[PDB]
């Protein structure tokens, strides 16, 4: 009836019947299809109930309770008979030896004589049973109920089962500068313990590994701290089961720390790549540095915003480098790295102006300069009072002085010196 | 674990009486025992040899050998159980020797020898020679019990014995391997008298770590009967990346003798610097 | 006939738990194994897992199949009944058999010459 | 409630295949020993046990490997014992969960 | 090496017949011997005691123990020599254990025991049991022989016994000894209830070097009965030189169960420097 | 040619006198190791032959002073053995020279 | 007559040199000792050499009588022969007699209290 | 008949009369005084010959040879007898059976029938052995003959044993800057080696101790080497004999290092000594150095040169010490030590003049200075043209002045000071 029977072996038949059990494990074969000269009971069908074991509190197993229907047939009053259940299923072999003993009330020919009922048959999540049923001495042959049982995936198998989610806790502490690893084990409970950094291929990068006896509170080191931090436990026994928590994918501190390590590297020329610990996917675009000040400001427009990934190579629209030239990396729009990649390749950083060319009204060329208050459309009146040094740098482009970076159909961008004016 | 041959096995030897009857490894004196009880076989010894068979095939024998106590118990004394469990497979092997006529006098340390027992080279077994009749259940021993053990066959009076001979040990592969100029590794060696598959296995290393660049097999069907000690040549194209180097190769054999668990002949050679 | 031979014995019938009422290795396992099933109603127990080995080599944690290794089967002799006179469930004669029982992974034998 | 039994046994595994083992307990990735069970009282009356040597594995360099786990293979095997003389059989048939061997296996996570 | 007493040391237990003779440790079979050879005694075992005797003193006795063979050599045993070999004098202790009827059936192992040996402590023995009739010559042995050994009066179960008080165990000096300033050393101890002498003995070193500087014994004759108890004051004058200063006394007594053996009950005091 | 020998001994050194002495091989100025003489065929069949365990003597700090000698006291000691039983005689009596203990000696100095 | 005792028995009278035939140690030992005549026509050996120690603590590299040690003899049991009947050159009877064969110097017994 | 026999234990009577020997050391023992029905053999007197027995060339051992005269006496013509010749002495105990058969012609009542002779009782030396010769049965009592043997002190004693004298060869080897102990002992032959310094009390004086494996060529430093260098060395076997060579008494090196290592030392005002290692007896005086110079001039006259001894303390007749006082110590008159002992108690050396009192003639007083030619009577002419600066000094001298070192009935030692002439 319940589905939380107890720690002992018995049986337990439907009312007005008596019933016994010998759980001895018997020697069961099937033999030969004897004659019955006489009433005789055999079986119908079998039955597979959801039942689970309880030794003590804190101690729970599964019960597949199994029945078996018998009618009287064949050639005192009380009739009398002796059924087995041969359980050869993997992966123990045990056998049980029932004693009915239907009295003569319920004696009807041709005609069930109630049920019987064994507690229990406990057996493992994710094997395919076999439930081979019959008479002693045999009649029939053994009913097939070849039972199919779910792993540690049905509803009701997780609310009990403690293999099932329920580890020892390790609560979750990002307290002041020390992360802590609060850990719920007993004083002789020992256990393995593994922090790893995961990712898209070769997901195992383990940073610690260690035996522990706990409970031990491990406060962790931010230096091997990123989003990818994962933690798997498990007890000191072969086969034992463990479980992989990544708690860290959205905490502050931990892309905190992810951005400060992550590092920005020139492979060539026409190539450069994002070099960071976790791969978390983000954007990025070219800048412009003033070498007197350091106010970057974007070169967005005329140029684009890349969706960067990670340990994917990128390229560049440029013909050239230029040491002014410096990456931005921004994750949520929030500026993270500000790296200047040509300042070792053509570096330190030079004072040659950066126009920026758009073809104007009438199909002519209309140039501007990148100041630091945004762009100053010119040839044009200047700050300077005179027509601008503008006037002289508007020469030396049309007189191929001037040196190209960056080229497109409706603009361009330009390296013009300075040097020959101050 | 088998008998040489079921021949003449017989004890019967000077001043005794008696024949080694072939048992089933549990006398009737286990199932229903006596209130004597003989005495246990003092300085129990098993010494290894190789004799040539009526085939004309030679094979790894073992040969035990025993004294008897020289108390009173000597005379109840039906025979023994020589047990040989091998026990990478608790297989159950033994020989029950059958007194005519009860021993008597002493005077000289009788003793038996058992020139008829084969073993497979390289297996841990556990000697044991229990006397009859068997003690009482809660009675003292009457055996002794010592693990004998075959030694491999890099040994060289193994190697040349049957069970050594058809695994591949007499086969020697003779690698005329070449670092071909085009990135590439000739492949050779001479094959046994047998008729079954070899598969070439490669692994790359730099010159200064025990991790690998690159991993590749290269199967081999059963040569015909005329292909027979023939040389196998099997060149294959080196991936070789600038920074590996250091290949290594083993012909995996896999003969009937043994398959998998055969003996890998492998050959190395380090990056040549300058 | 008992008396006849004196090999003929009573056995108590309920076997002694040897704590037998107090697994998914074949398929977890680097040198996995297949179930086959050689079943026989006249001897005991009637269903046996006879298990060899799957992979030739050894399956690494990428799941590729290393050569580098091999996977070797593990057998032992196990007693058994088997009906004597057969179909009459009363008397039976002990018999010692083979049986394939898991497999494990082995580092092959080398022979290394510079 | 009994059944009868000729000891008179028929040695079924004399087959002695070609494939002869080698001492694997030390050349596997998980390595066993081996334990005596001796009893008169039983038939076999000597049993070998292969015990798992450590938790984890053998990596290709020599150290184990404790992110992979060594389980041993038990086998529930049938042998006979001496009843004593004043119940009333004179043997007794009994089941035993004895360790066969040991092998590397891939441990469980549970998300 | 004494027996405890020549009282009714008999060895007729239920189930066995016998009698313990004492005998010279030369049993008639080891001068004519027998074809027949009784088994070893297995797992022989001694356990020291203390049984206190009729006249009310207290000593160290050896409890010996074992268990025979249940081989069918147990019927024919007629007995056995319970030898107490001592190491330091090789003085021969032993008796001889004599079955009227022989035995039989077995069932319950068989089990001796011997509480009627007076031993001298911290003395190694050798306690070997030969059963009867002894075995022939060029023959095995039917004996064991174990290592027995007495612990000192320092362990608190023996101090308590005859052989230790009498040696001057219970006896405590209490030596009240005093540095006087006029060169000299106040030596004083209480005396044990025997009238025998005792002897003082000095010594001198510097306060960091084992060597010494001095030397000086003082004689003390034989105390009267009223001065038995009695504290025996000795002064005696320092040649107290300028860098010697860390003397070293020890009160040599000579009583008659030791005479020079004897425990010297020591007393010391470093150089008090400030 | 033969003498005749009653073996029904009469043990004489049942004095038991109150000096009982206490291990002395290692409180030694000589110390001294004891092996095991066992012989069935002779009469006593135990005899525990003391051997002197250094060349030279112990210093009152602890050390062997190589300047002074550790010597065995050998005593020749009567003892019975079994004739063979071919030869005329049954028994033979054997004067053995063996190791009792040992002593400090000052060593000889030849000018 | 023999046979009334079987304890009577033939010796071979020719006694075996266990290489007797192939010292001063008395007066060079730091514990000495002096040699008496414990002589019997009775008993064999006739002559016999009682060795007692002869100072009562050990003598010093100088000379000096060091009480710091003390003197201990070595005693031991052996068998002797006895005329029976007596004056009779044709019987005898076993004997176990004790013996001083010689000395040693020995540490003294410390119990130390601060 | 020689003093050399061979290895085997045989017995030879004089001639006609035939004997044989069992040397199997039979149990022999006095028993009782039989009756003679008819005429049996009885000793006279026992003798005790020099033998030596040697097994091979390189070992040879003692035979003390004895001879036993018989008699017919008491109440086939061939008269038989049994001899014994019971050795009961120290250390080993061994017995005698000689077998002497007279024959018919040498039969006389009454009188000798020849001798018997065995070969050998090997005694040792320095043992009062015990001969006790007695019939077989017994008739007279055990003759008395009770032989004295000498220690290793016979003079054909030491012609024979190597215990006397012959040990492994030392030689001896100054050659050079390096003393080398030249060893003989063979390959395989281990040995104990000590070197020590002896002298009157406490003779052990250790420098060097250590166990070898021989034929060690050895060389010595010249830091331990001086005439108290002794020798000792033993093959290691317990109880081995060694032997204490000191060569180093009259060697020439050995004596020149004594000496650089022997030191003077001041102990107080009136006592001094001479610390040595080896203590050799020598005599020393006090002498007078110049501050300016260094040739110490003697001050024998007036003081005398005393009888001196290592370790032995002396004491000085001067009042008061004075830094150009230095001690002068000679062995053999060749000068060794010239070590200034008020260098540091008084020191420096300063320049006061050195006075040498004595009474001149008609009883006044005669002063002289010590110069380093020799000395000058003053007052007198001087030169340094004046009646010198010691007409002065006299002045001083007799006004109280000078300081009186030496006090003697006919003479003074006086220390005047200069420090007011230059
Ligand atoms: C940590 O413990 C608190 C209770 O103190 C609980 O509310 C919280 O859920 C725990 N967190 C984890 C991850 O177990
Ligand atoms: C974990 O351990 C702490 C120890 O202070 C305790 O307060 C907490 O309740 C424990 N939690 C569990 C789930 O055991
Ligand atoms: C790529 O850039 C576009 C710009 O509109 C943006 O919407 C997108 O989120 C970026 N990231 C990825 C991974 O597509
Ligand atoms: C003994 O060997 C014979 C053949 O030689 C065979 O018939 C018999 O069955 C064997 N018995 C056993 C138990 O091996
Ligand atoms: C045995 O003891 C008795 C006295 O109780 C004594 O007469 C007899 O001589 C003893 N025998 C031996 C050998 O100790
Ligand atoms: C040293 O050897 C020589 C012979 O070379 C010999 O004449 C001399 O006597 C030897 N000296 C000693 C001390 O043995
Ligand atoms: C000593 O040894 C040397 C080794 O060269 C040898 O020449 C010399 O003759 C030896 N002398 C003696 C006496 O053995
Ligand atoms: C002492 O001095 C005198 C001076 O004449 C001299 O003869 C003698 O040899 C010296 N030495 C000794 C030790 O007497």
């Amino acid at each position: 009836l319940e589905r939380l029977v107890g720690p002992q072996d018995a049986t337990h038949c439907s009312p007005g019947l008596s019933c016994r059990l010998w759980d001895s494990d018997i020697l069961c074969l099937p033999g030969d299809i004897v004659p019955a000269p006489g009433p005789v009971l055999a079986p119908t069908h079998l039955q597979t109930e959801l039942v689970l074991r309880c030794q003590k509190e804190t101690d729970c197993d599964l019960c597949l309770r199994v029945a078996v229907h018998l009618a009287v047939h064949g050639h005192n009053a009380s009739l009398q008979a002796q059924v087995v259940l041969s359980f050869q299923a993997y992966p123990t072999a045990r056998c049980v030896l029932l004693e009915v003993q239907v009295p003569a009330a319920l004696v009807q020919f041709g005609q069930s004589v109630g049920s019987v009922v064994y507690d229990c048959f406990e057996a493992a999540l994710g094997s395919e049973v076999r439930i081979w049923s019959y008479t002693q001495p045999r009649y029939e042959k053994e009913l097939n109920h070849t039972q199919q049982l779910p792993d540690c995936r049905g509803l009701e198998v997780w609310n009990s089962i403690p293999s099932c989610w329920a580890l020892p806790w390790l609560n979750v502490s990002a307290d002041g500068d020390n992360v802590h690893l609060v850990l719920n084990v007993s004083e002789e409970q020992h256990f393995g313990l593994s922090l790893y950094w995961n990712q898209v291929q070769g997901p195992p990068k383990p940073r610690w590994h260690k035996n522990l006896t706990g409970p031990q509170i491990i406060t962790l080191n931010h230096t091997d701290l990123v989003p990818c931090l994962c933690i798997q436990v498990w007890p000191l026994e072969p086969d034992s089961v463990r479980t992989n928590i990544c708690p860290f994918r959205e905490d502050p501190r931990a892309h905190q720390n992810l951005w400060q390590a992550a590092r920005l590297r020139l492979l060539t020329l026409q190539s450069w790549l994002l070099d960071a610990p976790c791969s978390l996917p983000a954007e990025a675009a070219l800048c412009w540095r003033a070498p007197g000040g350091d106010p970057c400001q974007p070169l967005v427009p005329p140029l684009s915003w890349e969706n960067v990934t990670v340990d994917k190579v990128l390229e560049f629209p440029l013909l050239k480098g230029h040491p002014n030239l410096c990456v931005q990396v921004n994750s949520s729009e929030k500026l993270q790295l500000q790296e200047c990649l040509w300042a070792d390749s053509l570096g330190p950083l030079k004072d040659d102006v950066l126009l920026l060319e758009t073809r104007g009204p009438q199909d002519n060329r209309s140039l501007c300069a990148l100041e630091p208050s945004g762009c100053t459309s010119l040839p044009s009146k200047a700050s300077t009072r005179a027509a601008r040094l503008g006037e002289y740098l508007l020469q030396d482009l049309q007189s191929g002085q001037c040196l190209q970076l960056w080229d497109d159909d409706l603009g361009a961008l330009w390296a013009c010196p300075m040097d020959k004016y101050i | 674990l088998r008998l040489l041959d079921h021949r003449a096995l017989v004890c019967s030897q000077p001043g005794l009486d008696c024949t080694v009857k072939n048992s089933t490894c549990l006398d009737d004196s286990w199932i229903h025992p006596r209130n004597l009880t003989p005495s246990s076989p003092k300085d129990l010894q098993i010494q290894l040899h190789f004799a040539h068979t009526q085939q004309g095939d030679l094979f790894p024998v073992a040969h035990i050998e025993w004294t008897l106590q020289t108390d009173a118990s000597i005379l109840y004394l039906e025979g023994a159980e020589l047990s040989v469990l091998q026990l990478n497979t608790n297989e159950r092997l033994c020989v029950r020797f059958e007194f005519l006529s009860k021993l008597r006098h002493h005077h000289r340390r009788w003793r038996f020898t058992f020139s008829h027992f084969v073993v497979d080279p390289d297996q841990e077994y556990e000697v044991t020679v229990h006397h009859l009749p068997k003690p009482i259940p809660d009675g003292d021993p009457n055996h002794q019990s010592k693990n004998f053990l075959v030694p491999d066959c890099e040994h060289a009076r193994m190697k040349v014995t049957t069970p050594c001979m058809s695994s591949g040990s007499l086969w020697d592969p003779d690698i005329t391997v070449e670092t071909l100029e085009a990135h590439q590794l000739r492949v050779s060696f001479t094959l046994w008298n047998e008729s079954t598959h070899y598969q070439i296995l490669l692994t790359s290393f730099p010159h200064m770590e025990n991790h690998s660049c690159f991993e590749h097999m290269h199967h081999i069907p059963a040569p015909r009967p005329e292909e027979f000690h023939q040389r196998s040549d099997v060149t294959l194209t080196l991936r070789n990346l600038k920074g590996c180097c250091r290949h290594q190769v083993q012909i995996q054999p896999f003969f009937s003798s043994c398959l998998n668990d055969c003996l890998r002949h492998s050959a190395t050679v380090s990056c040549p610097e300058m | 006939e008992d008396k006849n031979f004196p090999r003929t014995v009573m056995v108590n019938l309920n076997i002694h738990n040897r704590n037998t009422n107090t697994s998914d290795y074949y398929d977890r396992s680097t040198s996995p194994w297949n179930l086959h099933r050689n079943e026989d109603p006249e001897r005991y127990p009637s269903v046996i897992w006879e298990a060899k080995c799957r992979h030739l080599g050894c399956i690494n944690a990428d799941g590729n199949v290393d050569y580098h290794m091999n996977s070797v089967p593990i057998q032992q002799e196990i007693l058994v009944l088997r009906r004597e006179p057969p179909h009459s469930p009363n008397s039976f004669r002990l018999e010692k058999i083979l049986v394939s029982v898991g497999c494990t992974c082995v580092t092959p034998i080398v022979h290394h010459v510079a």
